């Protein structure tokens, strides 16, 4: 569907000069922060430099998450990109520091390569020997391509997969020999006229040619957190999905770091360093910063990019204030990129992009009035007015939206600048910090 | 480590240890039925139940190393710890797929051994002749290689 | 067994019983005194626009605030939206004081309620053979295998439903079902099509007297078809998919037979699981099998969420698959619960408040309280004279709205105890002194309750 | 073959063989042998 | 091959007489701290240590943890070094004093010789022999086996307990599987089908290995590096043997528990029994607690009794705080956050700020470490930023200025690239100035105060 | 209905020579001793014994964690 960051298709800079284009790939209307984020993106794609800190500071509704999603769309589905929010760390299951350690180790991909052995061909006969009331199984599978005619054997798991798949005579199946999955591709004969509970006639494929035992080289990418969970527990796997991981001791991490270094040297694995994005870091207390400053000290730390909103705020868990709510022993390590509020000739084209994304057609008078509203209430009210005016124009059966639809939507739904006045007018029928009356 | 036990010097302590720390009801319930019980339940005239109706051990979720901690080197790291061996692997795969038959010569019989392994892993048929190989055995081996084309490397 | 009572099948009167919908025109303009509401024009028009946004499937993570004082109709508009959307679109009305748990972090119950608010409709087919077994007769093969005894090529089963019976030829590898499940003559089974392994439901009811004491469940004959080719619509919320992938329901071992045997614990769900489920649901939509239907997460009393929750709500609303979030706040300048620093409007932080389409809610006129009294009175069935309506409206204007809607039940009780059928002025003037409001209670509390003594309150 | 029941499925049809030693047992009640 | 923040540090760079020579092996200057760290290192490598307190004071950005990595690369690989923080010990399963003691016993190592007794054979005949089993509910029970192992030189035909049979049975050992019964626990890992049953027409993807050469009853010695905390975890949650506590104890989820005083004393007596047999060697180590001011008073209370032990590693505390308030009780202020009673144990090492030429040397070393070559005017510009703004701000203006240099086709970094990267990427001070100046009033284009 | 094996009697002591039992003498009293005991139970012990299985057959409690 159409979320609030679906129009963005990357960061929109040059590849040779990385100059900020004034209108390219959604992120339209800002030049300094997009150029600096392009430099950060290039030193992430280099992968050499480890353990930095980028702080995208600025007023709200200025496109900070938009720049973050622009870097996310620009890396593709290769490099990990954790979209961590700062309130998720405060768990009750695990400690507050170990949640940060997992959040760092989720953003270091390990890309390994392994050889599987796939089969191909037409099943000629199945032969299954079963015991009575519990016991082992025996299996002989005769399979034929256009060239070879093999009679393979089977174990218990292969028969448990065959009966799960219901592989009859005359099926084009492909068995991965290593993993042990069975995917029926279709049939070569037709459906028999002797049995009732047979099934559905599948796709008509011919007999495959070539060889039986073919080899394949697959590439598997796991984060370090998955390696930590599968090597921290004897039988309790799958806890890396259902979040049941209590604590991983340090003896496990100091062995997995060494084994990943050995896999890096052997040419088995490759370390792909990633991005940890922390949205609204001002909610973390000082007990988190006293670990974040020291986890950025090793070869396995991701390049942290994080946002903020606040001016001189007080740091949680303390008694004193600081710029951005972050301590001044942590603000030495970071590098702060500022963002600026917008200009109306940029708000016009941003609302034009948001209107063309949600498939809404406009008139220039309505767009001028909409820009006039967006000057005084931000983009977050104007985009909602776009969608609302689309549906009100759909209610009265109009092709394009007009001035009257925007005025209707402005009359119905208040911007916060009028809701503050609505609070400040009737203070006697709203619960403040005190009592309230009823007429 | 094994779990801590109690050194109490009565017979009852030993009986309670072998009835709690081992407790054969749970072991029978976990691993499954005795094959004698399977025979008396599957040759009888009427169907009868089993107190472990199937093996209630959970399936381990890691195929190569289940329920232990005892690992061993990996022929993988073997074939890559030697640059020659790594390059021989590529070449033997291509040779095999071509239907070529190889004499493969070494200056060290210790290496002949290491390799012998590797060939077992990649499951190629081979013979061996070295200075340890007795004379009529020599005749025999060479004759094989020459009689029976299944053998890929000598 | 269970004896059926032939009584009256009535219903109970809640506080929002009379609400039956928004009551709009065909153009969106509200109309007063329609479908339960009285007045409140602009709020009902805006909620109609919200309902249109929900049914148009263009909402993908919006947010709607309901301001206004207590006792003015925010929850009434919420139930009006929930009854306007219907039943086949989800609606999860949590409160603010329901995210605080003791098994998980409080920024996780929010995400599970998002997943409760999203529905998924799946249309599939069901092909089963069905009914009571009459025969299990084998058939000898044409070419028996040498070295063995019997060699059976096709196994015949006669299945008899409650409408018609049918002979069935089957592949012989149904035997492993029949020996393991102990299927005999007179046991209803179902045979599926994708695998074909029959599973016994139970002994039929016609054979419930061949023996005397040997009893189990005696299920009846399947009163339906013998060859179901029936299609099924199936509604699963994404919360159910998260739970069934995180904690599997039915396993065959010891420890998963202790997991369903011990108490189910809410556990936090890693984000890779949710990302994978979204990536696969968005694939099955593109195949054209499953329909995504977003719903409403009406978080009532939104000023109980502290500042650690709105930070997670910003992330959760920026997701590409999210329902609408209809908040409900009835505070003015309030201190946010988490950070005791900033006094913000509505209890909402100023960063989060920009996302919200703020719908106002105004107090009621002193000639609309009596119309609400008339509608509430004809809802409960309590009928009453016009001077009684004017007195209840007097108490409604001068004291409260929720208090004049609660002088109808004791007045009706005293009316049908005194010996009448309708409520007069005397019954309300008598019931106004058995049930004091908050105002006269505070007057007694301050005036008579002077200080802490013997016959005094405990301040 | 002592207690194992064979199932073989070819292009013509699919048959199930039972060892003679199991026909007297309770396993042959489905196959039509019985006690 | 990733240049972290601490890559150029390769040691303290000391002379033979223990005198720190400046600009050697990564450091620049900092004499009185590196000589004291060399004294600490030779205090570690002499084993007359049962708990000594070494504090590393000094402001932020002066290289407190650079000395810690220098110590950890000066001790070597075979000496334990446990670095933690002050925020790491606030757990949710155990009390934090348990986490302190677990780190203290992570920081003590032991080197043990062991004699494993493998039975490495190929299974020939596997036949169970059940015993009498009267009416007791569970039914029959296998009690004796006759597994025949077949090595290359001399087979053997041995008899087993029930428990080692269950160890076999949870490994799915058929006839033909080579195994290696470990007669220390009882464990037995299947390796694969023997090559006498080899067939290329196979589907199980088994690993075919040849028959194990040598005697079937081998006996081999190895050397193992085990800390005392590993022994604590081993005796606490048992995961060895073939009984029920040590088998149902590896299917549950693992939880950190509170290893009490009695186990921590009994394992000390067991290790002393190992040392008296001439087998094991004890090697004590370092607990480096960075950011010690985050520890509250309930931890500095327990460090007294944790250091009074006859076996306790040397503690190295780091604390970049001046006169500050202790986290536990908010009514006594002290230097560094350390309480005034615990501070007397510590041998306090100061750390002094830098100079406008030492910053130039550190910038030059960091540039030739990362791989960014540049001109001397650019080095003077970065040193000017280092004097004015911060030390670890001007080091971070080299990584964009390389990339921007590669934008303009250059190789070395000139004045223009740093003059552009000082405008794209800002520090904290000018950002706070822009914050205070522009953020005048809260509203639409303001900041949330 | 509570039973305890005290040991092996000393008349069958030297049957073999290094058996491992606790050889105790035959009791030089009655075989049927009849005594009466007054004994108290608190209701909380009834509550605990009716809620959860206690002590006797509660063998899964040797794990300890949950
Ligand atoms: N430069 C921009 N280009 C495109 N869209 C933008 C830009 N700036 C803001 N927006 C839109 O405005 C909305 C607010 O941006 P966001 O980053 O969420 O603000 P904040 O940083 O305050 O959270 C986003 O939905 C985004 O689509
Ligand atoms: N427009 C209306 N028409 C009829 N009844 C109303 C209307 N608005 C409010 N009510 C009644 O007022 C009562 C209290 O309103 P309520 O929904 O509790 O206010 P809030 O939403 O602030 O909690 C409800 O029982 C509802 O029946
Ligand atoms: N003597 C030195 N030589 C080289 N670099 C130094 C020196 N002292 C400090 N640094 C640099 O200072 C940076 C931060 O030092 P660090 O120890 O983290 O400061 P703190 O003492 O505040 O923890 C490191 O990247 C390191 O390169």
């Amino acid at each position: 569907l159409i979320a609030a960051h679906s129009h963005i298709r990357g960061l929109g800079v040059d590849a040779d000069t990385l100059e900020p284009r004034p209108s390219s790939q959604g992120l339209v209307g800002q030049e300094k922060a997009r150029k600096a984020a392009a430099v950060v993106l290039e030193m992430i794609k280099q992968g050499k430099i480890a353990g930095r800190a980028v702080l995208i500071a600025g007023p709200p509704s200025t496109g900070k998450t938009a720049i973050a999603m622009g870097m996310a769309q620009s890396l593709g589905q290769d490099v990990p990109f954790t979209t961590l929010a700062a309130s998720e760390i405060f768990s009750l299951e695990m400690s507050k520091t170990e949640a940060l350690t997992q959040a760092f180790r989720k953003s270091i991909g390990v890309r390994i390569k392994e050889e599987s052995e796939i089969m191909e061909g037409e099943v000629v006969e199945i032969q299954i020997d079963r015991s009575v009331t519990g016991g082992a199984k025996q299996g002989k599978l005769t399979i034929k391509t256009t060239d070879m005619e093999a009679i393979y054997d089977m174990g218990s798991k292969m028969i448990d997969a065959m009966t799960k798949e219901r592989v009859m005579a005359g099926d084009i199946i492909s068995i991965d020999k290593s993993s042990g999955k069975i995917t029926k591709l279709g049939r070569s004969y037709a459906r028999s006229r002797d049995y009732d509970a047979m099934g559905v006639d599948t796709k008509f494929l011919q007999c495959p040619e070539g060889e039986l035992q073919k080899r394949k080289e697959v590439v598997h990418t796991v984060s370090l957190h998955e390696i930590d969970v599968i090597n921290s527990r004897t039988q309790g796997f799958l806890a890396l999905f259902s979040g049941d991981t209590g604590e991983i001791r340090s003896e496990i991490r100091d062995q997995i770091n060494t084994k990943v270094a050995e896999w890096k040297e052997e040419g088995k694995a490759e370390i792909v360093p990633g991005v940890l994005f922390i949205d609204e870091v001002h909610m973390l207390d000082i007990e988190c910063f006293s670990y974040i400053n020291r986890a950025l000290e090793s070869d396995l730390a991701p390049i942290v990019i994080m946002a903020s909103n606040r001016g001189v705020s007080r740091i949680r868990g303390t008694d004193y204030k600081s710029p951005h709510g972050l301590p001044l022993d942590f603000l030495d390590r970071v590098v702060i990129i500022n963002t600026h509020p917008y200009t109306p000739d940029e708000l016009r084209q941003i609302l034009s992009i948001r209107a063309q994304e949600e498939e809404v057609d406009l008139t220039p008078d309505a767009l001028a009035l909409l820009t006039k509203i967006g000057q005084e209430a931000g983009l977050r009210y104007a985009s909602n007015l776009i969608t609302t005016s689309q549906l009100i124009a759909a209610k009265r059966r109009a092709k394009q939206v007009g001035v009257e639809d925007v005025q209707r939507s402005f009359k119905l739904f208040y911007d916060p600048a009028r809701s503050v006045r609505f609070v400040q007018e009737s203070e006697k029928r709203l619960i403040g910090n005190d009592g309230v009356v009823d007429f | 480590a094994p779990p801590i036990e109690v050194v109490c010097d009565s017979r009852s302590a030993v009986i309670e240890r072998e009835n709690i720390m081992f407790h054969p009801a749970m072991r029978k319930a976990l691993f499954g039925p005795t094959p004698s019980e399977i025979k008396e339940a599957s040759f009888g005239p009427r169907p009868v139940t089993l107190y472990p109706p199937r093996a209630l051990l959970p399936a381990p979720d890691h195929d190569k190393q289940r329920f232990t901690n005892i690992t061993v080197p990996s022929m993988a790291r073997f074939v890559t710890d030697s640059g020659k061996l790594a390059k021989l692997d590529e070449l033997l795969r291509e040779l095999k797929e071509g239907g070529h038959r190889v004499l493969l010569y070494f200056q060290m019989t210790r290496m002949i051994d290491l390799m012998e392994e590797y060939l077992t892993y990649r499951n190629y048929k081979y013979c061996r002749l070295d200075g340890s190989t007795k004379l009529e055995d020599r005749r025999d081996t060479v004759a094989d290689f020459q009689t029976r084309p299944e053998i890929f490397i000598f | 067994i269970s004896e059926v009572r032939g009584n009256t099948r009535d219903h109970r009167t809640a506080a929002h019983t009379h609400i039956k919908g928004l009551g709009l025109n065909s153009s969106g303009i509200a109309e007063k005194q329609a479908a339960g509401f009285v007045g409140q024009c602009a709020a009902r028009e805006a909620c109609g626009v919200v309902v249109d946004l929900i049914k148009a499937h263009k909402m993908a993570g919006r947010g709607v605030l309901l301001a206004g004082g207590p006792g003015t109709g925010k929850t009434a508009l919420a139930l009006a939206i929930s009854q306007e959307l219907g039943t086949k679109i989800p609606f999860c009305p949590i409160t603010g004081s329901e995210i605080y748990s003791t098994e998980v972090k409080k920024t996780e119950v929010l995400m599970e309620n998002f997943r409760r608010a999203i529905g998924l409709r799946v249309r599939e087919t069901k092909d089963v053979y069905e009914g009571e077994v009459t025969e299990m007769t084998p058939e000898e093969a044409e070419n028996p295998l040498g070295g063995y005894g019997k060699t059976i090529s096709t196994l015949l089963i006669g299945l008899k439903s409650a409408r018609g019976q049918k002979k069935l030829r089957l592949d012989p590898s149904i035997y492993e079902a029949i020996q393991k499940e102990r299927v005999q003559v007179g046991d209803v089974i179902y045979i599926e099509t994708n695998t074909g392994a029959c599973k016994r439901v139970g002994r039929s009811d016609a054979y419930a007297t061949e023996f005397d004491l040997e009893a189990e469940e005696y299920v009846p004959i399947p009163k339906g078809e013998v060859h179901k080719k029936k299609e099924i619509v199936q509604d699963v919320t994404l919360h159910d998919l998260d739970v069934a992938n995180a904690r599997p329901q039915g396993g065959q071992d010891i420890i998963s037979m202790m997991g369903q045997l011990m108490k189910p614990k809410m556990t936090e769900i890693t984000d890779k699981l949710r990302m994978e489920i979204n990536k696969v649901v968005q694939k099955y939509i593109n195949q054209g099998v499953a329909e995504l239907i977003p719903g409403v997460l009406f978080i009532d009393e939104a000023h109980m969420l502290d500042i650690e929750c709105f930070t997670y709500l910003n992330k959760a609303l920026e997701s590409p698959i999210a329902p609408i979030v209809v908040l409900a706040s009835n505070r003015g300048i309030a201190t946010i619960r988490g950070a005791d620093d900033l006094k913000a409007a509505h209890g909402i932080p100023p960063d989060f408040l920009q996302r919200l389409l703020i719908i106002p809610t105004h107090p009621y006129e002193p000639d609309e309280i009596r119309r609400i009294v008339r509608i509430r009175a004809q809802t409960e069935g309590v009928q009453l004279t016009d001077a009684a309506v004017d007195r209840v409206a007097e108490h409604g204007v001068r004291i409260s709205l929720r208090y004049c809607l609660q002088l109808l039940a004791p007045a009706s009780i005293l009316a049908r105890v005194n010996g009448r059928t309708q409520v007069d002025v005397q019954d309300i003037a008598e019931a106004e002194e058995l049930f004091l409001d908050a105002r006269r209670s505070a007057n007694i509390l301050t005036s008579t309750g002077e200080s802490g003594g013997l016959h005094g309150f405990i301040s | 073959d002592p207690m194992m029941i064979r199932w073989v499925n070819n292009k013509m049809g699919s048959v199930v063989a039972v060892p003679e030693e199991l026909l007297g047992t309770h396993a042959g009640v489905v196959f039509g042998a019985g006690p």
